[PDB]
């Protein structure tokens, strides 16, 4: 969902 | 009752004025005597300061007077002429005419002349003279004018501010007892400083290093979940002839494989040897960012990077550069650009003895592959899905580092051609720089600029600090900077003039  | 003629009387000289020259001469009257009684033989009379000059009428009316003084018809600009004549009978009539001139006794002199130089006064007009015993007049802006030994005139010009709202046009009127003057009217010019080409001359060292196979260790990080460092394989960055830990990586994957960095060294491209004062490749540093969840990447990461150097007698230091990279695992959006995983590289270095001398290995940057000339920079942006590759840069200097080879001066002393000239105004700066031939007032003075092998600053004062930073394999032989420069005085004058610097290697 919310990766870097 | 006669009968009364008509008197004329001609233009006294031609212009029908008295001038300082016709002052000292004796002057013929004319005119004519023509109409009623008027016969020849009459007589002719008038009165010119005060004295009396008469002739008579001639045939066909005519009359003149032979000499007249100047001086009586310059302090006399009006005057009658009366004609007396007779009537058969014997009746008498005064035939009457009336003549002006004007009366201009001064002459000018005019002249173009340097300032802050004495002058000598040439042509000046005739009869131009000091009266009694003045030998010096002063002129309206408090220059002199001066009569010497040899008879000559001389000018003492002041120097003059040639740009602001008071003319430069200086005069003076001499006076003379017979009532002549002479306006003496001097346009000094401005003057200018000369500027002259200057030389220096700086030499970059060479000197070559023995140095042993480089092994590259991750040796510490700073958050990170999942965090591995390795010695390189195939699939994950590439083999090196070493054991040491080139590999690391971090995250739990998001999509498929672990963000990391992988350093692989430049073993077989040195051949065992580094040069001083040379942009050195130490290895190719890659950054594979892939998507790892949030929170799960490292913040900074240290690799040594050691080596050995060997001396003529044998004997091998070790030593180890130490590198810090700065890590910025950014949040993923639908803006690619923005979602880029940044890596930051710090200025490090270390320093290390060889026979009796230290050396300085310094951290440059990264740079492209396959680009030796490229760029070099310290922060790299790697999009996610995507590993971008960069040689890790250092340089090997003498010394502690402190600073890169450099030569200074002042290009107002004598650098082999003479020292600038600077003009009667004074107030002379340097007011602009630059690399090339082509100078004009600019807003470099006092800042670095670059030029084809290193940077210059050049002060106002004209002391400048040139410094080499192109590496010794790009300075070819009977390489040359030259910088332009322009220096202006107190009123806006300029000349420019060129810095050249030799820069050789040895
Ligand atoms: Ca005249
Ligand atoms: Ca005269
Ligand atoms: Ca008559
Ligand atoms: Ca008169
Ligand atoms: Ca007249
Ligand atoms: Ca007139
Ligand atoms: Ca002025
Ligand atoms: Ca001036
Ligand atoms: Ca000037
Ligand atoms: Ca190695
Ligand atoms: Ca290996
Ligand atoms: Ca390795
Ligand atoms: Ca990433
Ligand atoms: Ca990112
Ligand atoms: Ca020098
Ligand atoms: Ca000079």
């Amino acid at each position: 969902d919310s990766t870097d | 009752e006669a009968t009364a003629g008509t008197v004329t009387v001609n233009a006294i000289t031609s212009d029908d004025t008295i001038d300082g020259i016709e002052l000292g001469q004796t002057i013929s009257i004319s005119g004519k005597a023509v109409g009623g009684d008027i016969s020849v033989g009459d007589v002719v009379k008038m009165t010119i300061n005060n004295t009396e000059y008469s002739t008579t009428v001639k045939a066909g009316g005519i009359w003149m007077i032979a000499g007249v003084l100047g001086s009586d018809l310059a302090a006399d600009s009006e005057f009658d002429v009366v004609v007396t004549s007779s009537d058969a009978a014997g009746n008498k009539v005064q035939s009457i005419g009336t003549s002006t001139h004007s009366v201009d006794l001064s002459a000018e002199a005019n002249f173009s002349l340097a300032e802050g130089q004495q002058h000598v006064l040439t042509n000046l007009p005739e009869g131009f003279g000091f009266p009694d015993g003045t030998t010096e007049v002063v002129t309206n802006f408090g220059g002199t004018i001066t009569l010497g030994d040899d008879g000559e005139y001389r000018y003492d010009a002041p120097v003059r501010d040639h740009g602001d709202a008071v003319s430069d046009k200086d005069s003076v009127t001499v006076t003379l007892e017979d009532g002549r003057t002479f306006t003496v009217n001097l346009d000094i010019q401005d003057s200018a400083p000369v500027a002259v080409d200057d030389q220096d001359s700086i030499v970059v060292q060479h000197e070559e290093f023995e140095v042993s196979e480089i092994a590259a260790s991750w040796v510490s990080y700073t958050h990170g979940e999942s965090v591995t460092t390795f010695d390189g394989t195939s699939d994950l960055g590439g083999v090196d002839n070493d054991s040491a830990k080139d590999q690391i990586r971090w995250g739990n994957p998001a999509e498929s494989k672990q963000s990391g960095y992988g350093f692989i060294d430049n073993d077989s491209n040195l051949e065992g040897r580094f040069d001083l004062n040379q942009d050195i490749s130490v290895g190719t540093f890659t950054h594979y960012n892939y998507p790892v969840y949030s929170g799960g990447a490292i913040t900074s990461a240290e690799m040594s990077v050691e080596f050995s150097v060997l001396d003529h007698l044998g004997v091998s230091t070790p030593v180890t550069l130490t590198v810090n990279f700065d890590h910025n695992e950014t949040p993923n959006t639908n803006d690619v650009n923005a979602s880029r995983d940044i890596v930051t590289v710090q200025n490090t270095h270390v320093t290390f003895e060889r026979d009796g001398d230290i050396y300085t290995v310094q951290i440059v940057g990264f740079r492209e592959v396959g680009n030796p000339d490229g760029e070099v920079v310290t922060s790299i942006y790697t999009n996610e899905n995507a590993a971008t590759s960069y040689e890790l840069v250092v340089r090997v200097v003498e010394g502690d580092g402190y600073s890169l080879p450099s030569t200074e001066g002042n290009i107002f002393d004598d650098n082999g051609l003479g020292a600038d000239s600077l003009g009667a105004d004074g107030s002379v700066t340097v007011v602009g720089v630059a690399v090339g031939a082509i100078v004009s007032s600019n807003e470099s003075v006092g800042h670095s600029i670059e030029g084809q092998y290193g940077n210059l600053v050049l002060n106002s004062d004209g002391s400048y600090v040139y410094d080499v930073t192109a590496s010794v394999s790009d300075i070819p032989a009977g390489a040359t900077e030259s910088f332009a420069y322009l220096i202006q005085d107190q009123d806006g004058s300029t000349s420019s003039a060129n810095l050249s610097i030799n820069v050789g290697t040895n």
